[PDB]
């Protein structure tokens, strides 16, 4: 149900992330339980930097990709507050109206160019 | 270099072998093959083509 | 030049390439008689000093050509 | 730039074609690679690799590394 | 053609090319408006929950 | 508690100006106004009861095959875990290429030279207009003509043979349980497809 | 090609004859050569008398530079909102972890492991757990803006439960 | 001089020819697809309905020039004609007209009007306004004589793509050397004043108004050699 | 852990990426431009650098080290045809004798330069993606790394017109010596078929290693080994999920490069036989560009 829960619901332990060699960087999201899957699979199918470069459904790597690519949505919105963000931008005023976040909408200024 | 001479469509090598080959090359494999091959394929459908099903495939989960 | 057009009423450049013909050209915005460009009221110095007798003739008679017009209108008030 | 004459007896290297240069090659390039071949053993004798895709230290083996029992 | 980013950033975003499964012409009738007036209201509902989600999901990671 | 569908067409009234409104410019702004009155009612609740269903006897083979298609693209819009990948690209539709992207955009630029030879020209007549205007009707019913082509020619064949493979495998009387308008919204969506290895 | 060019000639490498006194105070001011003899600094902006007068005409001439980019701050100021720039939220426990638990333990000032009466405070590289300065400055913005974002994703997931449950009161009441 | 005959492998001239769509040779041969075999291969050019299109569209006879004399009609009754702009006239007249169409369509098309205007307000200040419009604003894009007020009737081209006619005196007419306008407007002279000619510069002293004569405009000898205009 | 490295790396980054292009702008010599350039990328690098993310380092230092590997070799072609003089105020009407070297001096400055639609533009928007705005001086760091970004097309348009497609400015010798007919033959060049090959094949492998370092880290599926660095930011999140602030900044970026594109293309320095027709061309085409906007957006 969680996005950054796995098909299997599954988390994986110190170990197993330093077995599986997960980048830093996802480390430091919390998108580890969807991410270790991808790269097994990845592991296990071998393919061309071009393949994933140009495949949209990654080809073999299909659900876990789908489970992936939900966590990092989730994960890369709440590190952006893009949704907050994009709902001040779509109406300001109704928008601070509503109070979506007051500590956000104290300090938004869209900007004279974009429709004032 | 290579000065090559050559006829078009007025000579032996050239659209006259274009018109030639395929009616001769298939002569046999259209006088001799299909009325073998028809022979040969339904030689075996005495009775019928069809395939007695083995394996079922008429069950399912 | 046009497409799906006819210049019936185009003037041909056979025409204009004989001088003395008897075109006359309108254009917008095309002031041809300075008959306001030397009125001025309120003048710091002499009119004299300031025009020549060309530009004064110009107002006086643009002066002139107003206030017989304001009269004619006079007979109907 | 215009050739112009070298001294005969400067050991300059300007302009200087060795019309033997297959066998020079030859004889410089793999003796060169046996050498390095002998060095690389020696250095593969003490190299150092993380663990393959699918391994795990386990902290109490003596692979894992270690603190000074005072 | 494969990165239009830049596109989409400097020239806003164009009218795509007409793109529809013309699947629903399979059944005919008043099953057919009912299905479509389904599959609307799932439509609006989908992108409404995935808002929700967004909005929703925040807290899920701790 | 309250009815799902109601509470979401409610949320969806206080909502929809955040996530589906972007920004516009006034002729956008006009478009948009026109396609609202001409955009389809979102019912919350839809009668489905005046619906008396036709059992599968009557239909023939093609039909089914037609509806189960249908059915599966229903699955596939409420469930989204029932098909695989390559499954969900048969039965979605079908991305353009290069081709068309190619045509739309020359069709794009032999108008904009169209029309900036008529400005600079001022070559603005009944004729002209009317040219324009039959030129872009062409352009876009040529532009609709590729996804068609696409659909029918490459999509139906493979999915007539998805629909043939999940006949046999689920059932001509499940698909036609499903098609059916009363069919609980809810169950389908928790269905789980025994065609597919997850 | 064409002509029978005679070899290089010795024109080529001029001799410089020394018409001038080496004077003692211009020792290594000069790169001195048989051929070209030269400056040991080259001057080709000697259009400039003097380093003053150098750094008088390059601070004249980049007042245009300090005003455009003036023109592009303010362009971008008056028409761009400050984005949402920090550390990952979601793992805190890691750099900002670290620096405080560090800062917290204070493991630099512990007693001998011998007994030898000496911590860390006796060097002239010493550790200091109260300096509040340097990087923590930067530490303590990041935090804050990490704490920040958090907020104001818990606003939202706020306002959306409460939208929710508006949108439920409303059609409940109505029946 | 070349000596590609004496060898056999050396290149040849017809090896030459995937160059001729960079290297402008004379006309060898005509390809297979080329449009002018094209034209004269398929039938339905041959068509009297396309004929026809083509014979009454694009540009006309009419407009073509018959002559290396012109005689413009007349802005005035008594007036006789000096000087007239030929091409540079025609494309000031099609940039301005611009602001009649892409200016109003930026304000209704455009998702932000606000954001084109301020990009724009640079554009102009900083480089077209020494290009194209300051040019424009003092390009005289025709020049009569009116006898009677002995004046000048100077038709110019304003913001919208319009036209518009205003009358100075002969008397307050002046020389402006180039060299005394030259380091003011330094700018305008090195970007926007290559069309007109700046060794013959005039000047109304009268409004400070400047004439700029276009290089390759016309001059009438009859009207540039009147007592009025010495 | 530095509050030095924190102050000086996106300052001296800036200052120096701003130097550097504006100074490659206006150079005559063509391995001066190219000296200047680096300078320019050496402080964009350290721009990138301090934005946190060591992908985008990465990423930048082999497109930049690729790019003016390649720039530099056929400028050095450019010179040596020219007799080692390589100011390119005697040089013009290149294009005949080096047809190789101005093709691919044009795909390696358009890559170089960061002009839009190539991978130059993608590490640049990278940076611009990553940076920090809690700097004190964040105005003219800002602002240099503009001015230092849009810098690339005035450099790369001057070198690239003015070796091989300007006039005639060079020397009447290096012209006539190779154009005899004599010379005309199958083995004619004014290069070295192998300077050919290793231009080609360093272009070819150059954008074969810059696509799998782009597939590697620029792709939803992040496949790059471990940096060994325990700072992560969110800098990737306004790649992978931006907001419409930042969409719009980066807008007004592009449209600065477009504006100055259309500048160097249009400007009439000199006169020409051509001068009013390139107005009537740029009046036709900024109506063309209207329109086309028109009718792609909202029409069909
Ligand atoms: C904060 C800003 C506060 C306001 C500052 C003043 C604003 C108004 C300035 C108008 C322009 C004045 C001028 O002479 O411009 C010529 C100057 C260039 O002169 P030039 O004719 O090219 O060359 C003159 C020769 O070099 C030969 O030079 P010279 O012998 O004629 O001596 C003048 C020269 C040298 O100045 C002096 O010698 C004066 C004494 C300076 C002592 C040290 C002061 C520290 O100074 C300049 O040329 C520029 C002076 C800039 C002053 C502001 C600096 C900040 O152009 C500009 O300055 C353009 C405007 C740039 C922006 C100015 C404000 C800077 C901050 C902008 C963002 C906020
Ligand atoms: C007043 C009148 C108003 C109304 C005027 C209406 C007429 C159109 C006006 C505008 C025409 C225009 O803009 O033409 C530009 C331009 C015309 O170039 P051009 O200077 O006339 O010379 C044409 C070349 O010689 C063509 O090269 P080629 O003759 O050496 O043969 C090569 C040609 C054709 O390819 C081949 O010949 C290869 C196959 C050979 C064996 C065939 C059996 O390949 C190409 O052209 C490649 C480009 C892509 C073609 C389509 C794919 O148009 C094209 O190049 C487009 C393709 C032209 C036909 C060739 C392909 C047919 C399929
Ligand atoms: C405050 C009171 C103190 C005086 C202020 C004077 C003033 O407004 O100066 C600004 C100044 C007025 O021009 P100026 O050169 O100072 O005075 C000579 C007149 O403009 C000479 O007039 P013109 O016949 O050259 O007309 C040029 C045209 C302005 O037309 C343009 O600048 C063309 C822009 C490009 C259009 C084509 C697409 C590329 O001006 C108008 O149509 C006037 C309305 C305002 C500008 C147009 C609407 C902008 C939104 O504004 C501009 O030049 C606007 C340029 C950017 C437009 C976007
Ligand atoms: C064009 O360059 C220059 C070079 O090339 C790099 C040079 O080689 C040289 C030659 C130098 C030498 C020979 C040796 C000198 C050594 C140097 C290192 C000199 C370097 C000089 C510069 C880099 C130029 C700097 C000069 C100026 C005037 C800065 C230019 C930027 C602006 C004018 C933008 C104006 C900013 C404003 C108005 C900010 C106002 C505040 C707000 C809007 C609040 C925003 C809220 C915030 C939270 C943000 C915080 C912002 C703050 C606190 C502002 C602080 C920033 C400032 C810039 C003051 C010179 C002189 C030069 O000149
Ligand atoms: C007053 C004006 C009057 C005239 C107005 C204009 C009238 C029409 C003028 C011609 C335009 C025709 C437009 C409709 C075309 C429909 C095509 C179609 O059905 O596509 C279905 C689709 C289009 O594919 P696609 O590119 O949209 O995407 C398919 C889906 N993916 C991406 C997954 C692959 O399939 C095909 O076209 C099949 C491909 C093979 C076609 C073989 C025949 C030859 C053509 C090859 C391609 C083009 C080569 C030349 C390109 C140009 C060179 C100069
Ligand atoms: C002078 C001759 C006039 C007549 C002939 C004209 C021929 C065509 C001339 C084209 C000039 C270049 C314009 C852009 C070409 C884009 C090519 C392409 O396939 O783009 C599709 C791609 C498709 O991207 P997309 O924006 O549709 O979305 C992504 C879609 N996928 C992922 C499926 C590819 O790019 C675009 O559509 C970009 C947006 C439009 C860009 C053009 C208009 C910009 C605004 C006008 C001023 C410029
Ligand atoms: C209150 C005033 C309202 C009116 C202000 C009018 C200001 C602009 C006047 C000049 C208009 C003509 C130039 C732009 C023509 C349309 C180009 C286009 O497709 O723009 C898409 C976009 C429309 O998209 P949009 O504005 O809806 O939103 C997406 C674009 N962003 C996010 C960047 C805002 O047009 C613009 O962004 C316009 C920018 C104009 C900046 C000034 C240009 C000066 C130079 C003129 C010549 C330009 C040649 C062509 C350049 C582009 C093509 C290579
Ligand atoms: C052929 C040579 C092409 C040279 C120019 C390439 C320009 C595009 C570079 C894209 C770099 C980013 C990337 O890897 O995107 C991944 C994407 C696909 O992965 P993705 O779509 O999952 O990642 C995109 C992620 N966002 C949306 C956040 C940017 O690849 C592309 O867009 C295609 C790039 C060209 C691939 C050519 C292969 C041969
Ligand atoms: C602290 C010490 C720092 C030492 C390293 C930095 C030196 C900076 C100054 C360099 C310098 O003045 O170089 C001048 C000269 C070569 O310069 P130049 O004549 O331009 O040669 C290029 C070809 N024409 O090169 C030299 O004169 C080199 C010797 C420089 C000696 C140190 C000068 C320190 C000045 C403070």
């Amino acid at each position: 149900g969680a996005w950054n829960e796995n098909q299997q619901h599954y988390k994986y332990s110190k170990e197993e992330i330093e077995a599986y060699q997960v980048p830093m960087r996802i480390k430091a999201g919390p998108c580890v339980d969807t991410y270790i899957p991808l790269k097994k699979c990845f592991q296990e199918n071998p393919t061309s930097f071009a393949a994933k470069m140009l495949d949209g459904r990654k080809g073999k790597c299909a659900k876990e990709f789908k489970y992936y690519n939900t966590c990092l949505n989730h994960w890369q919105t709440y590190e952006n507050n893009s949704h907050v963000t994009n709902a001040y931008w779509a109406d300001t005023s109704k928008a601070n109206a509503d109070g979506i976040s007051n500590t956000y909408g104290g300090s938004f200024r869209k900007g004279l160019a974009w429709l004032n | 270099m290579r000065r090559i001479f050559w006829n078009f469509k007025t000579a032996f090598v050239g659209l006259p072998m274009f018109s030639l080959a395929p009616k001769n090359i298939l002569v046999y494999p259209i006088v001799v093959g299909v009325p073998l091959y028809t022979f040969i394929v339904l030689q075996n459908s005495v009775r019928g083509f069809a395939y007695f099903d083995e394996y079922d495939s008429d069950v399912k989960e | 030049s046009g497409l799906l057009r006819n210049f019936e009423k185009l003037v041909c450049q056979s025409q204009l390439s004989k001088a003395g013909h008897k075109l006359l050209l309108r254009s917008p915005n095309s002031t041809l008689h300075p008959t306001a460009f030397y009125y001025k009221r309120n003048s710091s110095q002499r009119l004299a000093n300031e025009m020549d007798v060309f530009q004064l003739g110009l107002a006086a008679a643009a002066l002139t050509r107003q206030a017989n017009n304001y009269a004619q209108l006079l007979d109907q008030v | 730039f215009q050739k112009y004459p070298i001294p005969r007896y400067l050991h300059v290297g300007q302009w200087i074609v060795n019309k033997n240069w297959k066998w020079n090659t030859f004889h410089m390039f793999f003796p060169t690679a046996i050498l390095c071949f002998m060095v690389w053993r020696n250095s593969m004798i003490s190299t150092a690799k993380p663990p393959n895709y699918g391994e795990y230290v386990d902290p109490q083996s003596p692979v894992a590394p270690k603190a000074i029992k005072y | 053609y494969l990165e239009p980013s830049y596109f989409h950033e400097t020239f806003g975003h164009m009218s795509q090319p007409p793109k529809y499964d013309l699947i629903d012409s399979n059944i005919n009738g008043v099953e057919k408006k009912l299905n479509k007036q389904i599959l609307h209201r799932e439509h609006n509902e989908h992108k409404l929950d995935g808002f929700v989600s967004m909005f929703k999901g925040s807290d899920v990671a701790k | 508690n309250v009815d799902q569908h109601e509470l979401k067409a409610e949320m969806i009234k206080e909502l929809s100006h955040y996530y589906d409104h972007h920004d516009l410019s006034l002729f956008g702004k006009v478009q948009h106004f026109v396609e609202h009155l001409l955009e389809e009612k979102h019912h919350a609740k839809i009668n489905t009861s005046n619906f008396d269903q036709k059992k599968l006897e009557n239909f023939s083979e093609s039909k089914q095959i037609s509806r189960t298609v249908f059915a599966l693209k229903k699955i596939k819009t409420f469930n989204h875990d029932f098909f695989t990948s390559e499954e969900e690209m048969i039965l979605e539709p079908l991305p353009l290429g290069i081709l068309t992207y190619g045509l739309k955009y020359a069709f794009a630029g032999v108008d904009a030279a169209l029309l900036t030879y008529f400005w600079r020209n001022w070559n603005f007549n009944v004729r002209t207009i009317g040219l324009l205007g039959g030129l872009v009707g062409i352009q876009m019913a040529t532009l609709h003509i590729p996804n068609l082509v696409n659909e029918v020619v490459i999509q139906t064949p493979r999915r007539r043979a998805l629909a043939k493979k999940y006949i046999s495998a689920y059932g001509p009387q499940f698909f036609h349980d499903i098609v059916n308008p009363k069919y609980d919204i809810e169950h389908l969506r928790h269905l789980q497809n025994k065609l597919n290895p997850y | 090609h064409g002509w029978d060019r005679p070899d290089v000639p010795l024109s080529f490498n001029p001799l410089y004859v020394h018409k001038r006194e080496l004077s003692i105070f211009d020792t290594n001011m000069w790169m001195y050569d048989q051929v070209y003899p030269e400056y040991v600094i080259s001057y080709n902006e000697i259009h400039l008398v003097d380093q003053w007068k150098g750094l008088k005409e390059s601070f004249s001439q980049s007042a245009y530079w300090w005003a455009m980019m003036a023109m592009v701050f303010g362009f971008y100021f008056i028409n761009t909102t400050p984005r949402q720039l920090g550390i990952d939220t979601n793992d805190l426990k890691g750099f900002l972890g670290e620096y405080y638990g560090q800062y917290k333990k204070r493991s630099g000032i512990r007693s001998n492991f011998l007994g030898l009466d000496v911590t860390g405070e006796n060097s002239i590289i010493q550790p200091n757990y109260d300096r509040k300065n340097g990087i923590r400055d930067v530490i303590d913005s990041l935090n804050a803006d990490a704490g920040k974002r958090k907020l104001i994703n818990l606003e939202a997931k706020n306002f959306i439960e409460r939208v929710e449950k508006e949108c439920e009161q409303r059609i409940l009441k109505k029946g | 001089g070349d000596i590609r005959h004496k060898f056999s492998n050396e290149i040849t001239d017809d090896d030459y020819d995937y160059q001729r769509a960079m290297h402008v040779k004379p006309p060898k041969e005509e390809s297979l697809f080329q449009l002018t075999n094209i034209l004269s291969s398929v039938p339905v050019f041959k068509t009297r309905f396309f004929l026809d299109f083509i014979a009454r569209n694009l540009d006309t006879n009419s407009a073509v020039s018959t002559s290396d004399f012109v005689a413009p009609p007349r802005v005035h009754e008594n007036s006789f004609f000096v000087y007239h702009s030929r091409e540079l006239g025609n494309v000031i007249r099609k940039y301005r007209s611009l602001e009649s169409i892409v200016l109003p369509g930026a304000l209704l098309t455009f998702t932000y009007p606000l954001f084109a205007a301020f990009v724009a307000i640079p554009s102009y200040y900083f480089m077209f306004n020494a290009k194209i419009y300051e040019m424009s604003r003092r390009f005289v894009v025709r020049m009569d004589v009116l006898p009677h007020l002995e004046m000048i009737s100077v038709q110019r081209i304003g913001a919208f793509g319009i036209l518009y006619t205003k009358l100075h005196r002969i008397q307050d007419l002046e020389y402006v050397p180039f060299d005394q306008v030259k380091e003011q407007e330094n700018y305008l002279w090195a970007i926007g004043g290559h069309g007109v000619d700046n060794q013959l510069i005039f000047k109304d002293r009268s409004t400070g108004e400047f004439f700029y004569f276009e290089r390759q405009g016309v001059w009438d000898a009859k009207g540039l050699n009147h007592p009025l205009l010495n | 852990l530095s509050k030095y490295a924190y102050f000086i790396l996106p300052l001296i980054g800036s200052v120096t990426a701003f130097y550097g292009g504006l100074v490659s702008a206006f150079q005559s010599d063509t391995k001066k431009t190219l000296a200047y350039s680096t300078i320019s990328h050496c402080g964009f690098l350290m721009v990138s650098y301090s934005t946190g993310v060591l992908e985008f380092v990465i990423l930048y230092l082999y497109v930049h080290g690729f790019f003016k590997a390649a720039t530099f070799l056929c400028v050095g072609n450019v010179n040596r045809f020219n007799r080692n003089i390589q100011d390119f105020k005697r040089m013009g009407g290149f294009y005949k004798y080096l047809p190789f070297e101005c093709l691919a001096s044009f795909v390696c400055m358009i890559n170089l330069s960061g002009l839009p639609l190539t991978l130059g533009f993608y590490i640049k928007h990278l940076l611009f993606i990553g940076l920090v705005e809690s700097y004190t001086l964040y105005p003219l760091i800002f602002s240099s790394l503009i001015l230092g970004a849009i810098a690339g097309v005035f450099y790369s348009y001057r070198l690239f017109y003015s070796i091989f497609f300007d006039t005639k400015k060079g020397k009447k010798a290096i012209y006539l010596q190779a154009s005899r007919i004599i010379l005309n033959s199958k083995f004619y060049s004014n290069t070295s078929l192998a300077s050919n090959l290793s231009i080609t094949f360093l272009v070819l492998i150059s954008y074969t290693v810059i696509l799998y370092l782009y597939c590697t880290t620029l792709n939803n599926y992040y496949s790059l080994s471990d940096l060994k660095s325990i700072y992560i930011n969110n800098a990737y999140s306004y790649f992978y999920k931006p907001d419409y602030n930042f969409l719009n900044a980066v807008s007004i970026l592009n449209w600065f490069v477009i504006i100055l594109l259309i500048s160097v293309i249009y400007l009439n320095w000199r006169w020409s036989y051509y001068y009013t027709k390139s107005i009537d061309s740029l009046s036709k085409f900024i109506l063309f560009s209207f329109f086309f906007f028109i009718f792609s957006k909202y029409i069909l």
